[PDB]
Order: C-alpha cells, then structure tokens, then sequence
C-alpha cells in the first residue's frame, strides 16, 4: 500500500509513519497532496525529503516548502524514489526550481520525458581520466595567465559592478562556439530580483538558448536551498555521459550552500561542530564536487562565486571549500576604473595548471616573464608616483613602457559588448596569444602608441589599428 | 644653517613612513590572532550552549 | 627558594637585578617595534645593551646535546653563574659582541670565543 | 472522539500545552476557555504546543481548549488608514472598531522571479545624504543599522511625512518599543498630517513575544492588499532584532534544538521569508510595489554579530548610523563610507545623477583627510582645498528635524555646493546661505523648478549660474 | 517598590520619583533561578525570558492623564562589556544619561556630573 | 534466532543500531544484507550500535544484520603489490580481483620497549635540501607539515621514485584527496615504474567517514606484514588533519562531548595509537622496519593549533615548508629555522655529515643577514662574500620536478660548493653548472662515484679537487 501518515510537524520537520516493513529508503521524495474536504481545511500540495529512520516505522523527512495547514494523520505517498529531475534537450533556454518543475510561464514538460535523480554516487576511480587537459576559453588573460582545466573547480572572486556577469556570458558564448557544449547555471540563495536582472541579461544577449537555469529562491526552505545545486548538477551530468560533450557548471554562491547545510543540521538536531557549521560538512562538500570531474567521455568543469565570512580566510567554510579549487581568477576594481573590461587582476589570480609539464616550457617562460614585468612596473609604481620620472635607469624606463603595452594588450573585445559597443567580438587561441604576448616582451612593437593595444584581440588587430589611426 | 634644517626635515619624513610601515605590519599581524580568538570564542559558546541544553 | 636568607644577598641582588634588566627591556619591545632604536632615551640604549648579552649568556650547552651538535658540554657552578652575572652587570663586558655569550658556559669561556672571533 | 476539544496539561511562561485536537493544523489560531486566543506550533505525537497571544496568568491546568479551523489571518482593507492596531487586528486607540471586509492570512507565496520588473523608480526620502549617496527605489529593500540614540525613528518618520503629496501608503511596525514613545509617534504624525494615508501597528515590550514575533507578517499582510491592487506601500519595521529575540524565545520555551547564539535553525528562513514580499510587480502583475526599511540595532557598533550578518546578506543594502557622528552635532549622522545601495543609480533621477558623483567624491577625500584638519601647515594646494570643500559639504549634508526637502532643492543646492559657489561663504553661515537661497528660490526661480519638476534633467547651465551669482549678489555675510 | 509607588501616581495623582539601586541585579536574579525552573539556555547563559521580563517591569513606569512616575535607575556593566545581553536589554528603555566623574569631584565641581558623557533625547 | 543475526532499528548519518546478535564481539565485522560491511563500536544490554563502512543509502529499518567472526580486518600479502585498494582491500582500479591469503587485524600492538632497535640506516629521499639539513633514518616518525598547495605531495611522490632500486616497499595512502589527483598521481607513479614495488590505499573526499577514518589503520596494517618479515617498508599518510576531521564528525555523530575546536578527548590517543607502530625492530625481532611520512595542513602557517601540536608531540621531529618562499613553485622552501630531524644525523652517510656542516652554517648565516633591504654599508668581509655564499646554496638546493639524484652526486655537487669553486661562477648559471657536472661525473669519474658507493666516505680530496678543476676549465661561462 506504501502509505504513510503524518505524526508530528515542528516547523520545517515532519515525521511520517508507515506500516511495518515497508519504509521508504533515505533521500527518498514523499509528496502530500490533499484537498479541502470542509471550510475548516487548506489546500496542500507538499514535497518531502526522506532524512533518518527514527525507529518504530517512524521517519524524519524535511519539508521543501511551507508546512502550514498540516494535520496529523494526512496520507504521504511514497515515490521510490529520490527527487527526479527531467534532463536533455528540454531543459535548455528554461527556468527551474529545486523540485524540477518550470519556473517560467512557457509552460509544463510532458509527464512522459525522462527524468534522473538527484543523488547518485560519484563516478568510480576506473571512469577517469589519466591526464590534465586544458580548457581552452578564447579569453587572452585568463588562457595565458590563469589556464582553466577541465574537470576542474575554478573559485571566482569579486564584487558588483566589476563584470562577473558579462565574463559569464562572454565564457558561455566561447564555449558554445567553439566546443559545442552547454552550460548551466545553478543559483544557490541569491536575490531575486538580481536573478531577474540575470535572467534578462542572458535573454536580451542571444546566449539563454544554450543554458539551463535553476534558482533556489533565497526565501526557500533549507533543504530547497541545499539541493538546488545537486539538480543544476545532476542536469549536467546527462550531457557529460550521454552526449559525450564539455560542459560548464555555474554557481551563485556556494557558501550560502554550506549554510543552507549548517541550518538543516542544526533544524535535525545534530551537535554542531568547529565554528558552529555541522559535523558533515567536509562530507557534504565532497559529495557535492566529486561528481564534477571530467572522464573517459566528457568533462564538467565548474566556476564558482565564494564569499567569504568577514574576510577570514581560514573560516571553516571557506577553508573547505578552497581544498577543492584548482584555479583562480579575481576582479580587480581598479583596473575596472582603469578601462581593462575583462578587469582580471593578472597578479592575484593563480592556476594549477601554469606548470612547464602541463601548457609547454614556452609558455610557461612567456607567463613568467610577462609576471615579472608587470611586478616590476607594480614596484616602480611608487617611484615614478613620489621621485623624478628621470631617477628611472634606462632598464626601469625600458620596462615602464613594456609593461603598460602588456597591460593594455591583456585587454580583450567581447561578443557580448558588441550590442553596447558595434564592434564584433574576437576568439583568440592559446597559441596565438603566447606568439603575441612573446613578440611584446622582444620588444618588436615599441614603437606602437599604447593606445593602439586596447581591445583589439590578436597581434595583427594592433598593428592594423596603428594603421589606420596613423 | 639652511642645510641642516632641509637634512633635519628630510630624516623626519623618512622616519615617520617606516614607523607607519611597522604600524602596519604590526596591524596585520594582530588581526590574524584576532580572527583566531574571534573563531576560539564562537566554538567555546557554541559548544557550552549545547552542552546546556543536552543536560536537560 | 628563591630568598635573602636561603641562597644568599649576593644572590638574591643579582637575581632581581636581572629580572629588573629583563623586564625593562620587555616593555621597551613595543616601542622598538614601532620606532626602532633611535627614539631611545641614552639610559635606554645601556638597558638594552645589558639585556640582549645577559638574555644570552643565559643559554648553556647540554651534556646530552653533544651527540647532535660535537659540543662537549659545560657544568657551570652556581658561584660561578653569580660571579658572571654579577660582572656582566656591572658592565665589564660591554665592548664584546653579543654573539660570544650564545652557548658557552663560565664567563671565560666568553672571553675566549670573542677572542676566536677576533676581538 | 475528541477531535476538536482539548485540555490543557501544562501552563508556563507563556506556553501551554494540550491533550487532544486531532484535527488541529499547524499555525491554526486556537481560543481558550476564557477567551485568549493562542496559535498551535508544535504538532507532536500526543499533545500540541500552544502560544498564548495574551494574559496566560488566567489559565490553570485542565481548561478546555476549543479549535477555531481559522489559520492566522489579519483584517485588511482602506478601514485601517488612520488607525493604531495590534497585530491581531483589534484597534488599541480608543477611535472604535474597524468596518474590513475581508481578510488575509500572515503567511502568503512570495511574488515569482517571472512576476517581478527591475527597480527604476525613485522614493523621495526628503533627506539629502540618503538621497544623494544612498538612494531607495520603488521595490527595493534597504536596511538602516545603527545603535540607539541616532535617530533611526527620526529618520523613519521623516521619511513618512515626506510621502504627503507623493501617492504613496505607508505603514509603520513597531516591535518591542515603548508605548510612550510610539504614542509619541502618533502624535507627531497626526501634527504633520500623515495619519490620512499612514497605518501603525505596535506591539509594545510589555506584550507577549508571540505578537512581536507576529507583528511584521500582520504589517506585511496589510501591506501587500494594496500592493496588489496596482499602489506603492512602504513599510517599515522598527526593530527587526526585537522580533529575532522573541521567536528565539518561543523557539527555546518550545524545547526546540538551539543553534549558534541559542537562535533556532530557522531564523535566517524567517527573516528571508519576512523580506522577499516587497518587490517590483510586473506590468502584467498591476505594477504595484512594495518597499521595505528594516531596522537592527547594534550593541557598539559590531556588524559581525549574528542577526544584523543575516539581515545585511538578507537586503539589497544598507545605511549606517554612527554614534559619535551623532554626538557631534550631526543629526542625521549617516556615515557613507559603510553604506551601500545595490540598486543606486537606477533609483535616481537625471539631474541628483549629475551632481552626485563628484559629491561622493569630495566627501570620500574629506573622511580620508579628516584626522588631520589642524595642521594649516599642510599643502595649501591639494591638502587645504579639499578640507575646505569637505568642510562646506559637511554642512550642507546637515539637516533639520521634521523637516523634508523637495528633491529639486536639493539637487539645486547640491549643484551649488559642488561647482564652487559656496567656497567664499564661511562654514558657520553655509547653513544660513541654504535657508535663503530655498527662499529665494521659491520667490524667483520657479522657471527652474518647475524645468526640474516636469523634466527630470538639469536646466540651463548658463540660466542656474545667473540665478546663483544673483543670488550671491544679495547674500549677506556674518 | 514600583507598586508602592504606582499607588500615589494612580490615587493621589502627583509626580512621584522611583529610585532603583541596581537594574542588572534584577534581571541576575531571574538567569539564576531559570536553570533550576528548567528552561534551556540563552545566549549567554540569561533567561530566555529576559526581554519580556525586563519589559514588563519596564513599562509600567510611564507618564498617564493624572500624575507620573519617573525613575532614576543606577545601572552597573560588569566589566565594561555594554554588548552584554542585560545592559544591551536595560538600554533600550532609557531617555537620559548622567554620569558621575571623580574628576570634576577632586576638582570640587560638584555634583560631578560630567558635562560631555551626559546625554538625553 | 537472534544468537547470530540481528536486525535494524534505526539508521541515519552513516551509523546504525540493531537489535540482537547476542554472540557479537567488541570489534566484531558485520555484513547487512545489502552487502555493505559494518562495525560493531558498542555492546549496550539490548541493543548494539554498528558503525557502517560504505553507502548507507540501501540499509533501512528491518533489514538483518548477519556475523562474521572476524575482528577487523584487511587482507594482505604479496599480491597487493601494484593494486589500487580501498581501506577494506577491495581492488579499486580493476584488473580483476586480489588473490591474497592472508588477513591481519587493523587494532594491533606497537612492538615494545626491548623489541626496538635504534635507527642507524639512511633513507635517501633523493632531495638535496631533505638530504642534507634533515636526514631521515630508517624507521623513524618524520611529519611534514606546511600550508595548502605548497608541493607536499609532490614531495611525497618524489621520495617514493627514488626507492627504485633500493630494497624498499612503499605504501601510499590518500585521506580526503581527489580522485581525479590520486588518478594523476598513480598514473605518474606507473610512468616511472614505481608500480613494481608499491601500494597504493585510497579514500575520496566523497567517501563516507568511517572510511577516511579506517584508511591510515588498513596501510599500517598493509606495511606490518612486511616489516615482520624482515623487509622494509614506507608508508606515506596523505593527511591526517582530514582523518581527524572525520574522526571528529563520527565522534559527534555519536553525541560524544567535544573539546578544544570540537575536536574529541581522544583526538590525541587516536593518531599516536597509529603513529607508535612505525618502529626499527631488533635483531631478535628480525631487523624490519617501518618508516612513516605522515601529512598535516596548517591555516596561515600556524603551527600551534590543537592537532599539528599533537602530532609534533609524537613525531621525532618535522619539515616546515615555506608558502611565500615557495614562490619558486618547482621546489618548496624548507624553513631551515623550524625544520629538525631528532633521530637523524646518526643515520646520514659518512661523507654527508662531512660535507653538510658548513652549509647548514651558510644558509644560516644568509637567511639572518638577508631582509636588510639594500643596505647602503655593504661591508666587505661581513656581506658580500656571505651574501654570494649564501644565493649560490640557494641556487644548488633547487630542485626539478620528479627528478630524484643520487646520493653520491648529491655529495659531489654540495662538495664542489662551499669550498669555493662557484663564488666566480655567477648564480644564474648554478642549476646550468650542476647539470653539466652530473654529465661529466657520470662521464667520467666513475672511480669517484664507485668509491662514493661503496664505501660511505670521500675520495682522495686531491682527485676530487683535480675533476672538479677539470670540469671548471672545460665548462663556458654565460
């Protein structure tokens, strides 16, 4: 019969008792959909989320919406299963909550679509790959100084304002263009109104057609908030395996995710541990990015937003988090006010992969140089700001116009920019931009104004703008 | 005369940036063990809480 | 122990002698921190001169430290120790660098690696 | 069969619990044997945890206890403008009763993503420093913060008032306030005439924490009747850590698991669940809006502690009130290094966008060179300059209780202040020099005015420089 | 004592003056017995009833149509900690500040009552 | 029948309670019917709590719960060797099943007092800076500690290559590290042949964490079949910090009080009851040992947190590596202050306890006399020839990734410096100037490595000088 009845409702937390021998396992979902049967009732249409198994046919769900209007006694169905997610060609260019019910008003998904759930085990040790590749992105700064790979974890840093939306547009567009693959993004507590903002950015720049987009509202339940990125995750996943393709994965915030986490635990009744979060939080976040690799078949590589509790660094979450990262990429405001658009600070971001056995020894001699130039012209800085121009030895003068020509050239053309600007935009490969940036530090195009290196994209695109403007 | 007041105001300067330079190293150095006790107190009342409630 | 009637006045005056010394140049730990040494009164700079020779001189080397090191060790009597202090104290020593204190033992032994060193 | 019956097994601070009401729903409002309403939280295997929304010092062990099959509503409708009610909805002034027709529960489904339009309306605060650094929109949610004695009240009535003429409702919640100053309050509201468009809900100290813990939703509630209906609400909660502290209490008398602070696992969902009501509504939606202005108060001006954490990663900015800013004669003492607005810009019009840039600036120089002011001896290029500017924008940033400016004004005044006019007239009289130069605007400058009012956007640059000289002209110096 | 007061301000209808030794101690006494009574901890180990509490002690001293009661309550912060729960709680009810400085006593400006700590709304 | 079958009461958060098994032992392996193994921490009168070592997805209330008389266990054997196994022996890599006969208990007793011998054998490392300030003997406790990504692991895989041809087995263990890492590093292991003589025992972070737990005691367990033997055996443990902060979720899982940080009483006691089974045992015993490596993460490079202080207090000694200076990336910086090895010295090679004395004293000297910030004095005999010193042995002491040296090269090249050969050499030539010499020893002072090989001792001191002279005319300046 595998019906239950509702107990006890305490907030977020219902118990459910079934009838010996036939419980339904952990992760399971149980849907209560009950209708007014006299004036003294409301309508419920709720989702729960089997947690622990209290003994005596008794189980410990928590709710993914409002429990109001609950009645002891109300029917619980069970659906043998963890929550199902409809996955494939359907979801892209459409909005999602955790539940995987359409959140936009173009309509229902037929009943009949395939569907996967929501928890699953991470790939096994044989599935995968036995060597690093590089993600190959088309962005000249973070292809050379910052390469991404993939499978890997790539921590975003920034604020507002500083172009983290329009680098996530620009990488979603590079990557369909150039490797056929989708993306998605998975918004974990953010605010609505900047998710509209986002929704309408990506509608109005041509790029929503490629992704799928899943938001957990930051007035949902926890348990909502929790499993939004295990749905954005497994939705994915689908077309790392089947289509065989690279995707990208996006979060809004992941430490609003480990809170999430911290309050479900403290709702169960769990000790707390460390600065307060739960006892399984280096458990849950090892769950939750294990299953982003890249295997025999495919690869999800995943950029994320990390926010980090009152700028302490060796913060529980942040601390867990970081162990998982293989890359690095910071906006730096005031390059923002300087006019580089991609405003990538090219000292503070770091890879993993900048290592000779991974991008080639030229490339990384050419990234070193380029390092060291500009942190030379970091420390001249205050020289030129505080003595004369002409306290400069010939070397120092030689690299204080190396370096703003570098700088400049770290700029880049983006094809979401075109509508605000006219001008289309520019894929530059790895190769190109190593062949580019070398030519700068031998010095073989001194003599072009620094203007003519601003948002041009390949080497040639400088010399032709120096042309035609002289 | 004139030398050494210009030499007197010169040292003057450059002594007052090193000793803003220490002050913060110094800074830096004193927030790091501050967010240490910060995290040692929240763990310490944390825990006293619970152990509270859990003696009932 | 540490008393008049116990281990002696002369004891006694040299020990809280040193502990005074000690102490001055702890509080002064700030202020060079943040100054340096040039903001120091002329009494001041003595303090410290005194201070950083008597803080190594307390150092010794071990009997059971020989086997990692080759020093053979040293057995310091406590009227020796006295004597020492006593004379550091009084600025006997004050011309020698501060390194000849670090691990020798007697107060000769002072003298003797300063001499090594070439002083 | 004692289905909609029960008796009471134990009473306490507050807290009642009762055997039976098997048909009870969670958050059901439930009336006692003498007439104390209570509403049921706790849905346990065999009894019900109750709160008791009154005097529970009239019930004894084996009361009965009757269901009502009502889940938490509150009256809305226009009856209520002009009125001081209890979260309940019951009228706490001697006025009479309320004459709503239909009700609302407390607890609604937030608007959609889908339902929702990027904020792009301005709300006039009538104060300067707000409206120049840190505007509000239409639909946005600012939170001010600050430690007592620095006039959040006073800001928050201000803001009130200077709703008057711009068609706009607006209700103000009070949780854990003292009814002296709430009557006080009233009664300032009802001197300036904002009583005909305005509804206050209080729910005072000596109240039982179940209704400062209800307080908000009620207002929310009212709220949102007009909302969507096609209006512009603002709401305010005058302490949103009053409500923390009286849900943790329930939360802690109900046996509940404590979290960090002895706050229950929930309290970041309540506050989140309070707050994302007030949006922007779509076009398709009515074009309504909600805004929201809650309060938190700080213990020495600590932002890290728990709540005021939450509540800051909760809103879409923030203003901070400064002790010491206070005490130095600054009334309304916003500090705009600390305070942000996510949504500024958008939320401004075109003539407070010209002038505001290079206001920020000005004042950002200034608070960097404050500490060292008495030293004449500095650069008297660079150094002395931007003291003198800071200084005068100091004084122009002030501003009088009760007592709102027109945003043109203000833009007019700003515009003045930071194209140089005023570098000749002392900081002692910068304040005179305002006061007549808004008289002289209103006797002779309503060309200008009336540019402004109808078109949004600066006028002829020309035409304000021989309005300001003129003005100047006539200006007389202490 | 607020009841014995509460009589004259009630029956007689005269201002009358309320004068507490120590407001914190009041609110000691309560965290003390709420273990033994057996509620769960606070934040700090206080009652969870302390805000209602110190409400409902609070506001029953207040101006009405016939007479008033105003009270002058000496309040002492253990260790200077003002972000401890009950001062944090007591400060919310208060209108004015005096403040007594030795200072201005050694000096013999008495009553000593400093002229910038002082505040009131 | 409940004498040896049981059956499940509650399950949740990995752990579990049955009901029966009245012959089940303290420490007993028990088998759902799922399949997923279990351990048995607590006998209580009616129940008996189990501890699951797998997904606890598939186990639910009513399942039964079979014996198997076994204490815990691991297999273990020659046919280990060159398999990838989790901490239960179960083939992870594939490549069909294992075939070892033989099982020893993961809870076993550390050798005593007078089955130990005292550590006289070196283990070379193949680094020049471990080799020739920290020396590692055969059979001792060696903890490396340092911050997050500053090459510990690379420093780990580099010591295991180098035991190529030296009779040694090495055993990996990975706790909480990526799969996709241990992937690449098994893979990197197999390019380099080190497949032929090694173990690998991992446990993803995605694990659950009684396996992350378990895993450090299944490697010892793995390497003291060995070391009875008579043979030799590394053992690498990956982190211990994440084994601790598994240890402390189950231990609060279990609602045990915690401690300092959350940590448990018994914190301590769990990693010395592992740590005490590395020992060199006596001649009576068998002349087997077990050297151990073992892993701790830092936060901002603070060594006096709660568990790098417990296991410094258990070790015999530590490396320190340097994050800022590990700026050079291909090498870490081995901070020379911090970094002691307590046993060491006594096991290092005749020639190398000569020739390192003088270089320890120029690193010393370099790094107390560097950070002076260009000073302007530059006295001649106190800094130059010190500051030139010192850069050229830094220069040397780099390293290239994965590229061991032998150990008579090592002497070779730390003998040519600090005895004045390269103060004319400049030091952007160094690493150039120590490969060409490696070509031209191993071309052609094969008398001086065989004799540097066979007995422990430097050669003629006339011959070297005369090579080396010989090498320096043949060798082209940039």
């Amino acid at each position: 019969m595998t019906r239950g009845r509702v107990i006890q409702v305490m907030g977020p937390v219902v118990d459910v008792k079934f009838e010996n021998g036939h419980l339904p396992a952990i992760y399971n979902a149980l849907k209560i959909q009950h209708k007014a049967r006299n004036e003294n009732e409301v309508d419920i249409d709720l989702t729960l989320e089997v947690a622990l198994h209290l003994g005596d046919d008794t189980v410990r769900t928590i709710a993914m919406a409002s429990t109001d209007g609950l009645i002891r006694g109300m029917e619980v169905i069970d659906t043998g299963a963890p929550i199902s997610v409809p996955v494939g060609e359907v979801t892209l260019g459409r909005v999602f909550n955790v539940l995987g019910e359409p959140i936009d008003l173009e309509g229902d998904i037929p009943a009949d679509a395939r569907r996967d759930p929501i928890h699953r085990p991470a790939p096994k040790f044989e599935e995968l790959a036995t060597e690093v590749e590089i993600l190959e992105t088309g962005i000249k700064v973070v292809d050379l100084l910052a390469p991404y790979i993939k499978g890997g974890k790539i921590g975003l840093f920034g604020g507002a304002g500083v172009g983290k939306t329009v680098l996530i547009q620009e990488l979603i567009h590079n990557i369909a263009q150039e490797h056929g693959g989708i993306s998605v993004f998975a918004g974990v507590g953010e605010r609505t109104r900047e998710g509209n903002d986002l929704y309408h950015e990506m509608k109005d720049s041509g790029v929503i057609s490629k992704t799928a987009m899943v938001f957990g509202q930051m007035n949902e339940p926890p348990g909502a908030r929790m499993r939004v990125a295990l749905t954005g995750l497994t939705m994915a996943e689908y077309f790392r395996d089947e289509q065989g393709q690279d995707v990208l994965l996006f979060i809004d915030n992941i430490f609003r995710f480990t809170q999430a986490g911290s309050e479900v635990s403290a709702l169960l009744g769990r000790m707390p541990s460390a600065v307060g979060y739960q006892p399984t939080l280096a458990t849950e976040m090892g769950q939750l990015q294990e299953r982003i690799t890249s295997t025999a078949k495919g690869s999800i590589t995943s950029i994320q937003a990390i926010y980090v509790p009152a700028d302490d660094y060796t913060d529980p979450a942040p601390a867990t988090t970081f162990s998982h990262l293989d890359a690095t990429t910071n906006l730096e405001r005031k390059l923002a006010e300087m006019g580089i658009y991609p405003a990538v600070d090219p000292l503070a971001s770091t890879s993993r992969a900048l290592a000779p056995e991974i991008v080639g020894e030229e490339h990384y001699q050419v990234a070193r140089k380029v390092q060291q130039t500009l942190q030379r012209y970091k420390e001249l800085q205050d020289i030129i700001a505080i003595l004369g121009m002409d306290e400069l030895s010939d070397e120092d003068k030689l690299v204080v116009h190396r370096a703003r020509r570098i700088q400049f050239f770290l700029s880049q053309n983006f094809h979401v920019a075109e509508q605000f600007t006219g001008q289309p935009g520019s894929y530059v490969p790895v190769k190109e931009t190593v062949r580019g940036f070398k030519e700068i530090l031998e010095g073989k195009y001194d003599h072009l104004p620094e203007d003519a290196f601003r948002l041009v994209g390949r080497i040639e695109e400088v010399v032709e703008k120096a042309k035609a403007m002289g | 005369l004139l030398d050494a007041k210009a030499s007197e105001h010169a040292a003057r300067m450059t002594a007052m940036k090193n000793a803003t330079d220490n002050a913060n190293e110094l800074i830096r150095t004193l927030t790091l063990s501050y967010n240490r006790a910060r995290q040692a107190a929240i763990t310490q009342e944390i825990t006293e809480i619970v152990a509270g409630a859990n003696a009932l | 122990a540490l008393a008049p009637e116990i281990v002696g006045e002369e004891h006694y005056q040299v020990a809280r002698k040193v502990q005074q010394t000690l102490q001055r140049y702890k509080e002064l730990q700030d202020i060079i921190a943040i100054l340096g040494m040039d903001e120091l009164s002329d009494e001041d700079k003595l303090v410290v001169h005194r201070a950083r020779r008597i803080q190594f001189f307390l150092s010794q080397n071990f009997h059971v430290a020989e086997q990692f090191t080759g020093q053979p060790g040293s057995y310091v009597p406590v009227k020796e120790t006295v004597r020492g202090f006593k004379e550091i104290l009084e600025g006997k020593y004050d011309h020698l660098p501060e390194d000849a204190f670090r691990l020798v033992g007697r107060i000769e032994e002072v003298v003797e690696k300063a001499k090594a060193m070439g002083v | 069969q004692v289905s909609d019956v029960g008796t009471v097994i134990q009473v306490g601070d507050g807290i009642a619990r009762a055997h039976g009401l098997d048909n009870v729903m969670s958050g059901e409002l439930v009336e006692f044997a003498n007439g104390v309403m209570g509403m049921a939280l706790n849905l346990e295997e065999n009894n019900v945890g109750i709160v008791i929304l009154g005097p529970y010092t009239g019930i004894k062990e084996g009361d009965e206890v009757r269901r009502t099959g009502r889940i938490m509503e509150v009256p809305v409708g226009e009856a209520l403008i002009g009125r001081v009610v209890n979260p309940l909805g019951q009228p706490v002034d001697g006025l009479g009763p309320v004459e709503t027709t239909e009700t609302r529960p407390i607890e609604s489904p937030a608007p959609g993503v889908m339902d929702r339009r990027s904020v792009h309306e301005p709300l006039q605060t009538g104060i300067k420093a707000i409206d120049a650094l840190v505007p509000i929109g239409r639909g946005q949610r600012e939170l001010i913060i600050g430690d007592r004695q620095t006039g959040k009240t006073s800001v928050a009535i201000d803001t009130i008032i200077n709703q008057k003429d711009q068609n706009m409702i607006s209700i103000y919640v009070a949780i854990g306030q003292k009814e002296s100053t709430v009557r006080t309050v009233v009664e300032t509201l009802r001197k300036h005439g904002a009583l005909d468009y305005t509804i206050v809900v209080t729910a005072s100290a000596s109240q039982p924490a179940p209704l400062l813990f209800l307080a908000p939703y009620a207002g929310v509630a009212m709220g949102e009747y007009f909302m969507y209906k096609g209006k512009h609400v603002l709401v305010v909660y005058d302490d949103l850590s009053k409500q923390a502290a009286a849900y943790r209490e329930l939360s802690l008398l109900l046996r509940r698991p404590p979290g960090r602070e002895a706050y229950p696992g929930d309290i970041f969902y309540l506050h989140s669940r309070l707050l994302e009501r007030a949006a922007k509504l779509s076009d398709a939606k009515g074009g309504g809006s909600l805004t929201a202005l809650p309060f938190v108060e700080t213990q020495a001006g600590d932002i890290s502690a728990y709540i005021p954490t939450n509540v800051i990663s909760i809103t879409d900015g923030q203003i901070f009130l400064q002790s010491d800013l206070f005490f130095s004669g600054v009334r309304p003492a916003i500090n705009a290094g600390l305070s942000v607005s996510r949504v500024g810009g958008a939320a401004q019009i075109k003539a407070m966008k010209k002038v505001a840039g290079t206001l920020r600036l000005d004042l950002a120089a200034y608070r960097e060179l404050e500490a060292f002011a008495q030293f004449g001896s500095d650069l008297d290029k660079a150094t002395q300059a931007k003291l003198a500017r800071g200084a005068r924008t100091v004084e122009v940033l002030k501003q009088d209780l009760h007592q709102p400016i027109p945003v043109e004004k203000q833009v007019l005044i700003i515009y003045a202040l930071t194209r140089g006019f005023l570098d000749d007239i002392p900081v002692e009289d910068v304040r005179r020099f305002e006061k007549e130069f808004y008289l002289f605007l209103d006797q002779n400058g309503q060309h200008l005015l009336e540019h402004i009012r109808t078109t949004k956007d600066l006028p002829n640059e020309d035409d304000l420089n021989k309005a300001i000289e003129a003005f100047k002209k006539t200006f007389v110096v202490s």
